[PDB]
């Protein structure tokens, strides 16, 4: 059968290789009734225009994976929060790919999530293999 | 001037209750109620979505009275995104929009029907020195809000004159499969006769599946269950034990007519006192397309003018939680069948049990009586509420 | 000033290309048990978990 993958991203220009570089995987994996499919939706900077394209078109579509990208602008994190909201009641398996907010890591919500990217939170423990090595005994701390 | 449109999804009767609506005798300021009566089912969020926002644009909406009557766990969360998006007021009355939640985002705001995670704290804890239930436990797992609820029993026991008796707290995994035994062998470490827990019918049902396959509730152990472990008097799963007591927010004594006329008359009265000093209401756009860029006028003044809001004489403040943080409060002890009766009741931060002795040999009875070396009989000080220690 | 990076975290045809490749073998992985129902259609209908 026809096997749908879900995927957020914007720039179909850019997408046009996804489209591709999914059928390079297509004859790669071993099964025999699923056949993966690209399956991406125009990543649109508003909650307004993704209100009324989720049910027709990201459920309906009975994907199974969902890749989440980020928006053009750098610093901003309102991009993947309504993906993985909408997935989350269905419990629809999800793949982030520009992980960088600690939003979803705390497990009390959307709890299917799995970071492609680790988070800026996970920079404090590889601090310590420069710390220690270099001198450094008495060190304050400043935070925002 | 303002407007609220009742959202009700469930079985009910609603002839009633909109007689109700156009009845309050507001001549002290110009509220003009704007009364909209809406009756559906959108179980679905693809009709959420495609119905919600079409009614905030009818005439300048800016309050929803909203409520289910189902136990559904994804009912509540729905509309935090409305509110997330939108500054719009709305209030969750019965239903699955009586849970509590963790974590809310500061433009997120929301009012929920419950007792705050901290109160349910401040309940049992006045209950279990009553009957002597001095000794306790506590068992729970990764759940969405038990880190902060943990933290605060504790903190009242360190500032007290009297001992407290712990044994241990059981953070047994639930995700992990095959877990059978890495719970029975666990569940053997606890051996106090009186023993809390925290954890959701849904999943629960393998907890008193183990709990009962050692069958640790002869005759000497009585469990205690919080509001939204029972979810429903009526669900039962046949499953617990005979003589389960549980506290819970109370709905035999508050009617439906109460409660929803209580939310449209605190959004209305709260704009009274804006009015009242500023003499100006805010106007957003009312429309559901590109909200983002049309929230300029922002709300904030709403937000901090709401905790002097009173109904009835009787406070109502809601804190940034959205939470009164004084509800009603019943005692409600399961009986001898799978029938849920109210036992006690919750008033004034205070206890009013019907009965002296929970319901029934290692117990027996003594009889004393004073001697002037043996046996003094001194009265209870008032301060600790108990009487003192080492007595 | 002394900065820092981690590597292969900004390459976006290489994290997709592998997240593709982990879940093609996972599903080989899946189709080995029982109660394996495909999502209902659409999301109207759907009322359960």
């Amino acid at each position: 059968k026809i096997v749908n993958i879900g995927a957020v991203l914007s720039t179909r220009k850019h997408e046009q290789m996804f489209r591709e570089a999914v059928n390079q995987a297509n004859k790669r994996h071993g099964s025999w009734k699923i056949q993966l499919n690209a399956t991406s939706v125009t990543h649109k900077p508003n909650a307004i225009q993704m209100a009324l394209s989720v049910c027709e078109d990201l459920i309906s579509s009975q994907v199974y994976a969902i890749l989440v990208s980020h928006p053009p602008t750098p610093n901003d994190h309102f991009t993947p929060t309504p993906v993985s909201y909408t997935a989350g009641f269905y419990r629809i398996p999800v793949l982030g790919l520009t992980t960088r907010m600690s939003i979803y890591s705390d497990k009390s919500i959307h709890l299917s999530f799995l970071r492609t990217v680790p988070p800026y939170s996970h920079q404090s423990s590889v601090w310590f293999e420069m710390m220690r090595v270099y001198s450094w005994n008495h060190i304050i701390l400043l935070v925002s | 001037s303002i407007g609220i449109a009742v959202i009700l999804v469930g079985t009910s009767d609603e002839v009633a209750i909109k007689d109700a609506h156009e009845k309050d005798d507001f001549h002290h300021l110009s509220v003009v109620p704007r009364v909209e009566l809406v009756a559906m089912n959108e179980t679905d969020p693809k009709s959420i979505i495609t119905r919600i926002c079409d009614l905030m644009s009818d005439r300048k909406i800016q309050g929803v009275v909203f409520a289910d009557d189902t136990d559904q766990e994804a009912i509540a969360q729905i509309l935090d995104f409305i509110s997330a998006q939108t500054l719009t007021p709305i209030l969750g009355i019965h239903g699955g929009s009586s849970m509590i939640m963790a974590d809310k985002d500061e433009s997120s705001m929301f009012f929920q029907f419950g007792p705050s995670i901290e109160q349910q704290a401040s309940v049992m804890l006045n209950i279990m020195e009553e009957y002597d239930w001095y000794i306790f436990s506590i068992v729970t797992t990764y759940f969405p809000g038990y880190q902060d609820f943990v933290n605060k029993i504790r903190s009242t026991i360190e500032n007290s004159f009297v001992g407290w008796e712990l044994e241990e707290v059981l953070l047994l995994d639930m995700s992990l499969d095959d877990g059978d035994s890495k719970i029975q062998n666990q569940l053997k470490k606890l051996q106090s006769p009186i023993i809390l827990l925290y954890c959701t019918k849904e999943e629960a049902t393998y907890i008193f599946e183990v709990a009962n396959s050692v069958g640790l509730t002869g005759y000497g152990y009585t469990w205690i269950v919080p509001s939204l472990v029972a979810g429903d008097t009526d669900t039962v799963p046949a499953e617990f034990p005979t003589g389960l007591i549980s506290v819970s927010y109370d709905e035999w004594d508050y009617g439906l007519p109460a409660r929803v006329r209580d939310g449209i008359a605190i959004i209305t009265t709260a704009a009274s006192d804006m009015l009242s000093e500023h003499s100006f209401i805010p106007e957003p756009k009312s429309s559901c397309y590109n909200t983002h860029e049309k929230r300029i006028y922002q709300s904030n003044m709403l937000n901090r003018y709401l905790i002097n809001v009173t109904f009835e004489g009787r406070n109502l403040s809601f804190s940034e939680d959205g939470y009164q943080m004084h509800p009603k409060l019943v005692i409600i002890l399961l009986n001898k069948e799978r029938k849920w009766e109210r036992v006690g009741k919750w008033k004034d931060k205070s206890l009013q049990m019907k009965y002296y002795v929970w319901p029934r040999d290692d117990h027996l009875s003594i009889v004393t009586l004073e001697e002037a070396p043996f046996v003094i009989v001194e009265s209870v000080d008032p301060l600790s509420g108990t009487c003192m220690r080492n007595t | 000033i002394l900065g820092l990076q981690l590597i292969n975290g900004k390459n976006e045809s290489a994290h997709i290309s592998d997240a593709v490749g982990v879940v093609a073998q996972a599903v080989h992985e899946l189709l080995e048990k029982e109660n394996i129902t495909d999502p209902p259609r659409g999301c109207v209908g759907n009322t359960n978990i």
